[PDB]
């Protein structure tokens, strides 16, 4: 099956210090040193995307030079990244599910819908299985399989404050996918927080691939059921997020005598 | 003693461990750019060389 929304109709903001991981695998105690590598440059114009959620968007957004994604949701309503160039089974993509069950990445050559979400998820009991499934619906010719821990913290968190926020960083050099990650607690419930904490990678795939498109996956119940309003609730402005591009410079930083990393000066600033 | 650890080798004394490091820290790369920390391929023990 394939859900496609005929009806289809970016509030720049700032981040302050974001977007730091460690550049290597060594460890250095309260010193300074200083690499040339991508990352966030300080205080650039960042996409926020459409904060309301009803909503249900298809947008475009290019992959160029490693990607920064940023974007807390309680219950975790966020669960899948697509990856690739022309999405259309002529070549190689990636995708990531992030389920509450397990963690699936693959490299596939799919026939993706242009607005890839599961409508409707009929009746068990009280319950979340899933019963309908479009986004694919064909084009299965893959044999690659991972399994491993679901990056993402557990779900159901009905707080009226913001209490999680999730970030990642998804770079690509050499066919080296590499994806650092940080959930952080937060009680300020105001767009990015001003602060500074370090990026980890814990994710390393090496394939080879050409990216230059990306997107995400939602996962709900708009309906519950079949017969009654099946699918036209939903306007394009799907969930709102954080995506950052990224920049080769020097980015001095300093180390304590833990090795956490404490500060960090863009060379190329001021 | 002359150490051979999975590729990378050295010659001298070890030490046991004092510092913490970081889950999947495991090199101890100092100020002189020299190794001098590495934890075991076999068990998670920090060692100092």
């Amino acid at each position: 099956q394939c859900v496609n929304l005929i009806t289809r109709t970016q509030s720049y903001t700032n981040s302050f210090t974001r977007g730091v991981y460690y550049p290597d695998k060594v460890f250095r105690s309260s010193v300074l040193h200083s690499t040339q590598d991508l990352f966030l440059p300080f205080f650039s114009n960042v996409t926020w995307f459409h904060a309301i959620h009803k909503r249900f968007d298809n947008p475009a957004l290019p992959f160029n030079d490693g990607v920064y994604f940023a974007s807390t949701e309680k219950s975790n309503i966020i669960r899948g990244w697509i990856f690739g160039t022309t999405l259309d089974s002529k070549t190689q993509s990636l995708l990531i599910v992030n389920n509450a069950t397990n963690v699936v990445i693959k490299v596939c050559e799919f026939q993706f819908c242009n607005d890839p979400f599961l409508d409707v998820y009929q009746k068990n009991n009280k319950s979340w299985m899933e019963s309908e499934f479009r986004v694919y619906s064909s084009a299965n010719n893959c044999t690659f399989e991972y399994v491993s821990q679901p990056f993402l913290m557990d779900l159901e968190g009905k707080e009226g404050n913001f209490k999680n926020l999730r970030e990642f960083v998804f770079k690509n050099i050499d066919g080296y996918f590499k994806i650092y990650s940080k959930h952080t607690p937060i009680n300020l419930e105001r767009d990015l927080p001003q602060g500074f904490s370090a990026l980890e990678p814990l994710v390393d795939l090496p394939i080879g691939i050409n990216i230059t498109r990306f997107q995400t996956l939602l996962a709900l119940h708009r309906s519950y059921l079949t017969p009654v309003d099946s699918s036209s609730g939903w306007t394009a402005g799907a969930a709102a997020y954080y995506v950052g591009y990224l920049q080769p410079r020097t980015f001095l930083l300093k180390y304590n005598e833990n090795g956490t990393i404490t500060d960090a000066v863009d060379c190329a600033l001021d | 003693v002359n150490f051979n650890f999975n590729g990378l080798t050295g010659t001298g004394v070890l030490t046991e461990s004092n510092k913490k490091f970081l889950p999947f820290q495991q090199f101890g790369r100092d100020i002189a750019d020299t190794t001098d920390a590495v934890r075991d391929p076999q068990t998670l023990e920090i060692l100092d060389i």
